[PDB]
RNA sequence: UAAGGUGAUAUGAACCGUUAUAACCGGCGAUUUCCGAAUGGGGAAACCCAGUGUGUUUCGACACACUAUCAUUAACUGAAUCCAUAGGUUAAUGAGGCGAACCGGGGGAACUGAAACAUCUAAGUACCCCGAGGAAAAGAAAUCAACCGAGAUUCCCCCAGUAGCGGCGAGCGAACGGGGAGCAGCCCAGAGCCUGAAUCAGUGUGUGUGUUAGUGGAAGCGUCUGGAAAGGCGCGCGAUACAGGGUGACAGCCCCGUACACAAAAAUGCACAUGCUGUGAGCUCGAUGAGUAGGGCGGGACACGUGGUAUCCUGUCUGAAUAUGGGGGGACCAUCCUCCAAGGCUAAAUACUCCUGACUGACCGAUAGUGAACCAGUACCGUGAGGGAAAGGCGAAAAGAAC
RNA sequence: UUUUGUAUAAUGGGUCAGCGACUUAUAUUCUGUAGCAAGGUUAACCGAAUAGGGGAGCCGAAGGGAAACCGAGUCUUAACUGGGCGUUAAGUUGCAGGGUAUAGACCCGAAACCCGGUGAUCUAGCCAUGGGCAGGUUGAAGGUUGGGUAACACUAACUGGAGGACCGAACCGACUAAUGUUGAAAAAUUAGCGGAUGACUUGUGGCUGGGGGUGAAAGGCCAAUCAAACCGGGAGAUAGCU
RNA sequence: CGAAGGUGUGCUGUGAGGCAUGCUGGAGGUAUCAGAAGUGCGAAUGCUGACAUAAGUAACGAUAAAGCGGGUGAAAAGCCCGCUCGCCGGAAGACCAAGGGUUCCUGUCCAACGUUAAUCGGGGCAGGGUGAGUCGACCCCUAAGGCGAGGCCGAAAGGCGUAGUCGAUGGGAAACAGGUUAAUAUUCCUGUACUUGGUGUUACUGCGAAGGGGGGACGGAGAAGGCUAUGUUGGCCGGGCG
RNA sequence: UACGGUGCUGAAGCAACAAAUGCCCUGCUUCCAGGAAAAGCCUCUAAGCAUCAGGUAACAUCAAAUCGUACCCCAAACCGACACAGGUGGUCAGGUAGAGAAUACCAAGGCGCUUGAGAGAACUCGGGUGAAGGAACUAGGCAAAAUGGUGCCGUAACUUCGGGAGAAGGCACGCUGAUAUGUAGGUGAGGUCCCUCGCGGAUGGAGCUGAAAUCAGUCGAAGAUACCAGCUGGCUGCAACUGUUUAUUAAAAACACAGCACUGUGCAAACACGAAAGUGGACGUAUACGGUGUGACGCCUGCCCGGUGCCGGAAGGUUAAUU
RNA sequence: AAUUCCUUGUCGGGUAAGUUCCGACCUGCACGAAUGGCGUAAUGAUGGCCAGGCUGUCUCCACCCGAGACUCAGUGAAAUUGAACUCGCUGUGAAGAUGCAGUGUACCCGCGGCAAGACGGAAAGACCCCGUGAACCUUUACUAUAGCUUGACACUGAACAU
RNA sequence: CUUUAAUGUUUGAUGUUCUAACGUUGACCCGUAAUCCGGGUUGCGGACAGUGUCUGGUGGGUAGUUUGACUGGGGCGGUCU
RNA sequence: AGGGGCGUAGUUCAAUUGGUAGAGCACCGGUUUCCAAAACCGGGUGUUGGGAGUUCGAGUCUCUCCGCCCCUGCCA
């Protein structure tokens, strides 16, 4: 399903308004993207389905870091 | 219930 | 004049029997209701 | 525990017991067909069809055991592709489903009200989905206060239908503060000096107190009416027992019990103590949660509907300081107070009752009370989901009427 | 009962018996009553516990003004001789009652809306695999053999067996009329009628599900129900109406 | 020494009522003053049960048709037997599938059920009855389609789908005639056959796949020809002389 | 001997002809709309065995389980609340007449339909016949009556040359005899030849079966005698037609229809169903597909782009998020 | 004219008499060219009109055969119903009387018949209106929204040229 | 101040060429007894396409509703202070 | 019937909409032509349907009255 492998974002439900107020309900889904991220330590390339907010963590964290939280969180990428 | 054939005046 | 029934067991128990309503959990829900009401016979099937 | 007993309609037959292997009750085991998560495969549930292995032989067969999937872990093998990796085969554990309500979370109406109807209300209700427990959730201040102070969370009564929110309509509706119930605080973000300290979890070991069968349990006769006395009329007695029920009409003393006094081979709860197995206590010096806070955009949650709207959550786009620093004090700034987020854990006070036991009712008494006092979720109706009844009383004893 | 008005030929009722509709909670106002009284009273909670404790609070004894404020006065105004509102007047807590408010709010009754399910054993279409269509006619293309042409074309005869072809049983349809209408039957029977090798018909399975299906299209059909199926829930929806 | 209840009677109050009694019944009932209400019913096309009305009226379910004798029996238009008559005969006969579930056969009974009576019954009761290597199913095989490891997708639920695995209405080995029971038969019996596997013996010996190829394997219509089922006649056999 | 029965015995048991919708035939011929799969089965070799195993063949032998099996099954047993004038798939298909599974009468077989008995009114239902007239009835020839078969003769306008057409209209039909005692035809034995020899070939015609026609005679009012079985013609509106539709008051001029045109669509197609994946479209590719309107064929389809849509253009005016 | 209100338009044909039909006329209230126009063989349980045949359709019904209806025996409903000792007339009267006034008539009670009335029975009227009812449907009604489409940012980079 | 010529800078506007994101319902290999999927190789496309947030337009495609009263019945007409 | 519109030169139409009514054609007169016409020059024309008003003043504004158009007259 539309679920971001890194920062575990899925979709959620609002309102569209109007000029009147007037709500009807809509979803809001994030902005997913399959990727394939170069891990060094195994010389490999492997696709993940991130956000574009995942993307701007794994330069800060790095990708081992990351994929070491996913291990503990069992995701299996 | 049934079919209450009819002659409604009109 | 042929009316809505015309018996078949075959179909009968394709489509309410034990098996089918076991299949998915909607049916399986109508096996809770009748197990909550206490029915005598839960399914069709004999 | 026992002199009676082989469940009921429901007799009978044939028997078993009588002082302790009848029966009955409880504890612990054994057995536990088939279907059903159903798990060897399949399937129109209670059926069909196997494989492997062990052991049987009358050479026709036969009897057990194992063989689902997924998750996790460990071995062995094993591509494109040299290592590898994917993948594959075993072996261990664990999960599957069901179940009343209560709980958390993911989704989420409309009728209706507004005397119409869009914002709003209904309502984060109904319902669906996920997950958990006996409770859950929450929880140890980047909290409130106001220059005085308070000191986690939860629950109750106030504060108060106040302050506010709102086609400022309908309606929605706090907090501060106060009185109570109950109270409990800790760990990681790191290394030493000490050292196994406190504490917690496993387990045995006893004690105490329960639970699952039980034991004893007081005291009245006469007469009258009457089918029958427990009633009448007399005269007694017991009471830590005059709670109830039954007995041929209304029984403290007829029976079962009740008040009290006792009981456990075995299993088990609870609590204390104690022994092992882990578990680390204390001191010093450090460290102090970053794509985070904040911001832009779109929504949501706070009583608060964007409003001048703080605070909280974030789909999107950005993005700090970091103790010489930050957060908050309902726009915002200064001053001053207060606190230290971006890591965790935590009993109690709280909610509920499918179920067990006891007890209670100015609750019902067969058209009432559960739909069902009766072989009722039955008969019956409907393809199905589902809907869903009617139906109690002979008499003290069946003595149920020989002839 | 409803009405200006009912013996009314307006509604209701075959009869009896049973059942069947002003209640409950909280808050508020008013009356009655009881207690205390410028005071009255506690809530949660504690408690051997309907006591007692708990005065946390609530109402009242002071109001005026938007408010700050002032205060038996106060506001208005620059100011009032003024004017508005106040100042002599007992309240408060129970109990009962009359009302109101929020809840279904005396009871019964909508057509509907929303939510979750059950239905294509009927019917509609489609899919797969099977079956059925007596008998009698008409005689296409093509073919052969002639006649004709340089060769065709063309023509004749004979073979052939084409067709949403013909007549007509089974089968399928359902146009007319009669009967039947508390039926033999919740759509049929009788006598006629149309199609009847095809866009035919049928058996057995399968698939499409409710704002959806399916529809050679009528708002038709989707289990005797269809301008939005059925079942349960929201739900005792709502009903200025009877 | 007769409570409530019911059913009469009498008295009494302004009324809702009250008091007492005779009978029924056979065990509860309850003063007074207070307290609480599921506290008072004729109606709501009210609800449930019982009972009327129409009413001994309509109807007694195809206009295919009955009649008689005898029998059984308490009783015969309806049952049994017999003789006639009439009806169907591409069905109103016979055998199945689907579906039903004992309705089959025998004995016994007539309350209810049968639109009447019933001795009878598809009614009640008690017994009996369904016999398979070849018929089916199961089994092997697949169609539409369903399910679906992994996988892809999706708020959750879930959706789709690969390998696979199911799913006949289709494709796959083999039995016929005769006899027999109150009720069963290609199942039992008699006679005569056939098939697929297993095992063993003997002889001769290339076997072998989840693989390849062949086969299985397929339309509509039409035209005849060769046949049989079957029927007719003759012959033959037996019987008949009306 | 119990009306059953039981036991024993038991003759002939042939030919010809007719003849299927069954079989050969899952064939043959032909057509366009171009007509399952898999396994069993046969065969081929890989890897893995090739002394073995395994295969082939002949005997002997075992095994073939389990479940269904009664009965109803176009109905009193199933679906319709009923012992319900309804509905329900397959198989079997006798005689006479007949083209026939129509129809009539029968066989085998099975039934008389679970209230009767009387009476013989009105009226109603289902039928029969009808003087005279013959649609005067009535919204309307509704209904009824009538027509009805085979052979032959004959047959118009119009036509898309097929039709119209069974157009209309008419004639002959029984029975007996003769042609010809039972014909033409069909079938075909014996016999006689031939065979590289059989379920053979050629002759051969016995015996069966058997129309149709003509002539002669004969009966009746009537000979397609019953049942069965078109009413016909003329003008015209609408729709070309066969078909489809309101299950249960409407079968039509409505829908569909072939044909025509416009338009979209270049295939990861448009489009549609799906939060998505995907599927259909289509295992198709513009000679294709989707949508829309019209609705065979014949002759034809004129004028308006102002309005509203659509298409093309893009300079300018105006204009969002953003900065 | 499936289209013509006036209208039975006018004329002709058909009839004894034709508001229908057929042929023309054009004055097209308010035909018209693929929401196709005009024709059209064949087809039609197609609509209208005419003729022959044919007849109980009718003038005008009669008889007969069956099934009911009627009588007897057996079994044995239903809808409805405030209660009835349930006459006519005229008048009155929630304004159309079995029930009121006046008056007339009428012994009590069945059976077979006919339906004028009991504003007969059936079904809380379908027409009409109302409610600040319901539902579907339409659109240049309102407010939204799926979808489609535009741009910015993100996924999303490099170099060069203007 | 104007006129501004050049100068660097900071943002854009196109155009061209790349590959390395991304696409591939192209080919080939493997998982594999596989028209799914995944991985690998390669080709093609390529900073587009496509998707997310925001935003303008369009939108009976689909919803929720409104659409007055008086009135010699209503509608139409007229009226509403 | 009811409601809207219309009446302007000889015929078809503008109007200003409170203060003075135009255009086209037609008509007339004069050119041109052998002549007619076509063409050229020049020009006169109106109670603005009728009435009653409103105004200092009406073809214009108001209301009736004639004539001519356009709409409606519907549910049973
Ligand atoms: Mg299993
Ligand atoms: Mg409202
Ligand atoms: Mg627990
Ligand atoms: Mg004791
Ligand atoms: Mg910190
Ligand atoms: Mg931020
Ligand atoms: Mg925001
Ligand atoms: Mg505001
Ligand atoms: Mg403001
Ligand atoms: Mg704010
Ligand atoms: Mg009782
Ligand atoms: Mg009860
Ligand atoms: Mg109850
Ligand atoms: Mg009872
Ligand atoms: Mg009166
Ligand atoms: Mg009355
Ligand atoms: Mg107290
Ligand atoms: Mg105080
Ligand atoms: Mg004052
Ligand atoms: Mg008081
Ligand atoms: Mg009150
Ligand atoms: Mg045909
Ligand atoms: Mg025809
Ligand atoms: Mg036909
Ligand atoms: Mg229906
Ligand atoms: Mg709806
Ligand atoms: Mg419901
Ligand atoms: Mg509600
Ligand atoms: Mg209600
Ligand atoms: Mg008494
Ligand atoms: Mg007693
Ligand atoms: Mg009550
Ligand atoms: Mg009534
Ligand atoms: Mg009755
Ligand atoms: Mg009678
Ligand atoms: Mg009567
Ligand atoms: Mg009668
Ligand atoms: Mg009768
Ligand atoms: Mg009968
Ligand atoms: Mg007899
Ligand atoms: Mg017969
Ligand atoms: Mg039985
Ligand atoms: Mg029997
Ligand atoms: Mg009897
Ligand atoms: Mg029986
Ligand atoms: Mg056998
Ligand atoms: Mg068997
Ligand atoms: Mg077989
Ligand atoms: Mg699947
Ligand atoms: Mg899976
Ligand atoms: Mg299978
Ligand atoms: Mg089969
Ligand atoms: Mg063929
Ligand atoms: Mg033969
Ligand atoms: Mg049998
Ligand atoms: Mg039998
Ligand atoms: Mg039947
Ligand atoms: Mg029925
Ligand atoms: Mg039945
Ligand atoms: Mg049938
Ligand atoms: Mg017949
Ligand atoms: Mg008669
Ligand atoms: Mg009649
Ligand atoms: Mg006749
Ligand atoms: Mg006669
Ligand atoms: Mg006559
Ligand atoms: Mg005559
Ligand atoms: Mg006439
Ligand atoms: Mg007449
Ligand atoms: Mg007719
Ligand atoms: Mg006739
Ligand atoms: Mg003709
Ligand atoms: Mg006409
Ligand atoms: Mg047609
Ligand atoms: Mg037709
Ligand atoms: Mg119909
Ligand atoms: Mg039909
Ligand atoms: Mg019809
Ligand atoms: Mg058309
Ligand atoms: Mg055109
Ligand atoms: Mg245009
Ligand atoms: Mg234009
Ligand atoms: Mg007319
Ligand atoms: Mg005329
Ligand atoms: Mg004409
Ligand atoms: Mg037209
Ligand atoms: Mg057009
Ligand atoms: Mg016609
Ligand atoms: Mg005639
Ligand atoms: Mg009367
Ligand atoms: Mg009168
Ligand atoms: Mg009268
Ligand atoms: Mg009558
Ligand atoms: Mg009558
Ligand atoms: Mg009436
Ligand atoms: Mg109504
Ligand atoms: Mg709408
Ligand atoms: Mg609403
Ligand atoms: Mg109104
Ligand atoms: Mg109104
Ligand atoms: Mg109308």
């Amino acid at each position: 399903s539309r679920v971001c492998q890194v920062t575990g974002k899925r979709p959620v439900t609002g309102n569209n308004r109007s000029h009147a107020l007037n709500a009807t309900k809509r979803r809001f889904l994030p902005n997913l993207h399959s990727h394939r991220f170069w891990v060094e330590s195994e010389k490999r390339f492997v696709t993940l389905r991130v956000s574009a907010k995942g993307m701007r963590v794994i330069d800060k964290k790095g990708i081992d870091t990351v994929l070491a939280e996913l291990r503990a969180r069992g995701e299996k990428y | 219930a049934a079919a209450a054939v009819r002659n409604a005046r009109w | 004049m042929k009316r809505t029934f015309q018996p078949s067991v075959l179909k009968r128990n394709r489509s309410h029997g034990f098996r089918a309503r076991m299949a998915t959990k909607n049916g399986r829900q109508v096996l809770a209701r009748r197990r909550a009401k206490g029915r005598a016979r839960l399914t069709v099937s004999k």
